[PDB]
């Protein structure tokens, strides 16, 4: 047996500036698998919990972003840079498991219109 | 709407101790190229980075501890790829690399059902000297997020209404799910 796995990001709707929370930002559906603490989600930022996304213009605003799902209904979340922000360790559903990447706020307030960025590592440990 | 996906050509590696190399194929499934990154964690793996085209598949060669028991390093092999929110994702594939030497006289599965489990947590205890790759889990008909078993050693799990009944499957070595286990507590 082969260990695939596949990721797929679908966007969400477009943001328009404070940003809203709880923002749907887009959706992941992680595949192929054989826990959700068995997925870790990470970036640059390293905030603990959180993804964080910075502006391309050099004047690093930032808002982060969560990464949650549900169960065969609690909520759950994958490890976001080593952490979890809801639930217990569950194991993930047969198949696929869908995540929503969505949005908590700016520590800094104060967003410009513009281009934001994130690179996200997805570690699956079999 | 974006795709990503790498693939390991087998969901775990067994090596035999002191052993010149084991080969495992990598696959882009993508259509586009990417870098592949591969490491060890707690052995080298040959290239360490190199680049790997749409649709394409390469080969790795992993090269050498305890000589009573298994020993357990992961495998990662990861795809590098090329308010307006543009994110960008890679892939970090990790399988289980486990160091098993040839004195072990067995496999896994034949020591599946020596597990023996107490509530103190509920705590497996594995007498065998393989690691007890447990596949599926569960404890008065209630599922338990699992986790390994390692070697001559034991484990702890939190409890999920005086049910007592616990029912395991481990991982084979093909990465096949083995038999179906059941005891009372």
């Amino acid at each position: 047996e082969p260990a695939r796995i596949t990721l797929t990001y679908k966007e969400g709707a477009p943001i328009t500036i404070n940003i809203d929370t709880e923002l749907l930002v887009g959706t992941l559906t992680l595949g192929g698998y054989k826990t959700s603490t068995s997925v870790n989600f990470t970036d640059a930022a390293g905030d603990p919990m959180y993804l964080t996304f910075t502006s391309q213009d050099g004047n690093n605003h930032q808002f982060t972003t969560k990464v949650i799902g549900k169960d065969s209904d609690f909520d759950i979340s994958p490890k976001v840079n080593g952490e979890n922000l809801v639930g217990d360790d569950v194991v993930l559903a047969t198949g696929s498991q869908d995540f929503f990447v969505r949005s908590i706020g700016s520590k800094g307030g104060k967003l410009a219109a513009g281009k934001y960025t994130d690179a996200v590592t997805v570690t699956v440990s079999n | 709407s974006k795709e990503y996906g790498v693939t390991i050509g087998e969901s775990r590696i067994i090596y035999p101790l002191d052993a010149a190399g084991v080969m495992v194929s990598v696959k882009n499934t993508q259509d586009y190229p990417v870098l592949i990154q591969s490491r060890i964690y707690d052995f080298v793996v040959t290239p360490p980075l190199f680049r790997l085209d749409a649709k394409q598949q390469n080969s790795l060669r992993i090269a050498q501890f305890p000589r009573d028991k298994e020993s357990l390093k992961w495998l990662c092999v990861k795809g590098i790829p090329p308010v307006g929110v543009f994110v960008q994702f890679a892939i970090n594939n990790c399988i289980k690399l486990l160091v098993r030497p040839n004195e072990l006289k067995g496999t896994p599965i034949q020591f599946a059902e020596n597990l023996s489990w107490k509530v103190d947590k509920l705590i497996a205890e594995n007498p065998s000297p393989f690691y007890m790759n447990i596949g599926e889990l569960t404890f008065g008909g209630k599922s338990i997020p699992s986790h390994y078993i390692p070697p001559k050693s034991t484990w702890a799990f939190d409890l999920p209404a005086g049910a007592r009944n616990v029912s395991w499957r481990i991982i084979n070595d093909q990465g096949g799910l083995d038999r179906l286990y059941s005891k009372n507590v």
